Parts: structure tokens; sequence; C-alpha cells
């Protein structure tokens, strides 16, 4: 910013840090109708 | 705490008195600074 | 518009002189007639003014007592007599008119500004 | 109640820059007058920085606290005149104006 730095998001937005407990492993998903279709 | 005067006291009109002109510290996007602010208010947003 | 003002008098310490000022092209009413002095060599002195409509007057600490400021609105004149003169007193007595009552609405706030001159009355006393 | 400075000068083409102060200015408006040698004054400039129609470009006012103050940009001969300004006292029930400062060109 004119040493002398600032993290990136401040430039627009909060940043929240992830729940270190929360994985981010894409487990499959199923997608099941409704009855009645 | 804001820092206030009249915005235009040389006015004899029905807005003497009427806007003020404040100014303030305010926060910034890092929380080392602050800024330096004048901005406009209605008087009867604000108490002395 | 045009004020128009009396003559050029001379007169000796302790007389009196009459300095009117009439108004044409205007309405006489509705604005207030101020006097201003201007010794020779010397700046604006603001001696007061005369309401044309009401009579009623605001002098200057200066010329209270020795000035007595008058009008007569049946032929739209202002008039200022000067009295107990002195020869301090030499000086172009000058009728000037401000402007009217700025309306916001139902105000008139009397912001004063002068630019309608007369001309000038000489007054000098020796 | 109001003081400025008896003259300044500039040489043609040059702005002029004449003040004037007192103490009940923060409040009141002033107006300025160019006085000419055989002439009531006409003003310049009014509720301190506003030019009123039949006064050329070269004129303009501006002010700030005690003091206020009317430029000349480009002054000519024609210039060379009495400048005043006017105001008011505190209370605003008595008209004032300072002693006058000589603009002269050269
Ligand atoms: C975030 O900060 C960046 C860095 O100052 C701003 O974007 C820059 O804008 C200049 C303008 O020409 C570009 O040359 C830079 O390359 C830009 N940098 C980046 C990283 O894009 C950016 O606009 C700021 N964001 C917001 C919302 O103001
Ligand atoms: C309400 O009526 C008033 C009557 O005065 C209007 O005020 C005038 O509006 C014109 C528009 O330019 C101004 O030039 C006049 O000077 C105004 N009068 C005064 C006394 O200043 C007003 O505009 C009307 N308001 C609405 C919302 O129409
Ligand atoms: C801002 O902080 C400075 C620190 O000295 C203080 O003097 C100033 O009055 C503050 N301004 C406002 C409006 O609080």
């Amino acid at each position: 910013i004119n040493k002398e730095y600032r993290l990136i998001n401040c430039n627009t937005s909060a940043i929240t840090q992830a729940c270190p407990k929360v994985s981010f492993e894409p487990i499959p998903i199923h997608y099941c109708a409704p009855a009645g279709f | 705490t804001l820092q206030c005067t009249n915005y235009a006291p040389k006015l004899r009109s029905m807005m003497r008195g009427e806007i003020k002109n404040c100014s303030f510290n305010m926060t910034t996007e890092l929380r080392d600074k602050k800024q330096k602010v004048y901005s406009l208010f209605y008087r009867l947003d604000v108490v002395q | 518009v045009q004020l128009v003002q009396s003559g050029a008098e001379v007169k000796k310490p302790g007389a009196s002189v009459k300095v009117s000022c009439k108004a044409s092209g205007y309405t006489f009413t509705g604005y207030y007639m101020h006097w201003v002095r201007q010794a020779p060599g010397q700046g604006l002195e603001w001696m007061g003014w005369i309401n044309p409509n009401s009579g009623g007057t605001n002098y200057a600490q200066k010329f209270q007592g020795r000035v007595t400021m008058t009008r007569d609105t049946s032929i739209s004149t202002a008039y200022m007599e000067l009295s107990r003169l002195r020869s301090d007193d030499t000086a172009v007595y000058y009728c000037a008119r401000d402007r009217g009552r700025e309306w916001e609405l139902e105000s008139y706030y009397y912001y004063y500004y002068m630019d309608v001159w007369g001309k000038g009355t000489t007054v000098t006393v020796s | 109640e109001l003081t400025q400075p008896p003259s300044v000068s500039v040489s043609p083409g040059q702005t002029a820059r004449i003040t004037c102060s007192g103490d009940a200015l923060p409040k009141q408006y002033a107006y300025w007058y160019q006085q000419k040698p055989g002439q009531a004054p006409v003003l310049v400039i009014y509720k301190d920085s506003e030019r009123p129609s039949g006064i050329p470009e070269r004129f303009s006012g501006s002010s700030s606290g005690t003091t206020v103050t009317l430029t000349i940009s480009g002054v000519q001969a024609e210039d060379e005149a009495d400048y005043y300004c006017q105001s008011a006292d505190s209370s605003g029930t008595y008209v004032v104006f300072g002693g006058g400062t000589k603009l002269t060109v050269l």
C-alpha cells in the first residue's frame, strides 16, 4: 500500500476463517424425486 | 463526539441554523488508521 | 432608475442644511433610503436610514440627535436635515436605495446593499 | 469595525488582491464597491462572492474567517479605483464600511 502491506480482502470484504474441523472432501450427493415425479 | 458549527452562518433565511457542518474521526479499511471527515447534518439529527 | 438630490449649500458652523432625495422610476415605498457621507479625501461613512413607508429610522451613533431624517410619500421624497453643522462636516452627502425584501415565502431578511445612488449633495461648512 | 489596506498596486493585466477584515465578518456578509472620483460607488461583489451581471468576469470574491477578499484578474487601467468593503456590525443593526483601498494600475 505504500513494508506497508495489507491483506487483499480488505479492499472489498470481511474474511471468515474456515472451521479447521470441517472437511472439503467432495462427498457424493444423490438427488431423489418427490412422490408424483 | 462530533464537532459542529453552522453550515451557512451568513444567512438570514429560514435555513439559518438548520444545517450543521460537523467533523468526525472515522474508522477506515484498516484498523490502524482514522479519517478526518466533514459532513453536513440537519439540526434535527444532532443534540448538543 | 434615478435618485434626485438637492443642490449644494455653504453654511457657517451652528447652521443647518437639507439634503433631499426624490425617487423616480420605482415605487418610493418598499425599500429603505440610506444616507452615506464622504468627506473630501475620506471613505464612505454610513449615517443611517429611513423607512419611506412607516417613517421609522435607524441612525449611526455619530448622527443620532444631530441629523433628522424624514420623508413625504406624496412627493416620493426622502430628506436628511443636517443641524448644528461643524467645519468637520464638510462632505458630499449621498442618498441610496437598497434592495427590496427577499421573500423565501412569508419572510423578509433585509440584507443591506446600496447601488441605487443619487449623485450626492455637497455641504460645505466654514 | 472594518479594516482594509490604504492601497494596493498592480501592473495592467495582473490580479489585484484587496482585503478587508473585522470581528463581525464570520457571521455577516461583505459587499464590495468600486468608486472613482466624481461618482457614487457602485457594487462589484455582493454576499461575499457574487457578481451582479453588469460587472465583468474579471471580478469575483471569496471569504474565510474574519477576512473577505475582492480579487480582480486582468486588472486594466479603467479599474483604477477606490475599493470599499461594506458589512454590518455584530448585531446586524448598523451598517459599516472600511476606509477604502486605492488600487492603482502601473
Ligand atoms: C483493490 O486494490 C487494487 C489494487 O490497488 C485495485 O485495482 C487496481 O486498479 C488499477 C487501475 O489501473 C489497476 O492497474 C491494477 O492492476 C488493479 N489491481 C488489481 C489487483 O486488479 C482494485 O480496484 C481494488 N478494488 C476495489 C474494489 O477498489
Ligand atoms: C409553492 O408556491 C410558491 C409561491 O411563492 C413557489 O415559490 C416560488 O417558486 C418560483 C420558482 O422559481 C420562484 O422563482 C419564486 O421566488 C418562489 N417564491 C418565493 C417566495 O421564493 C413554490 O415554488 C411552489 N412550490 C412548489 C412545490 O411548486
Ligand atoms: C480526532 O483525534 C485528534 C487527536 O488529537 C483530536 O484532536 C480531534 O479533535 C479528533 N477529532 C474529532 C472530530 O474527534
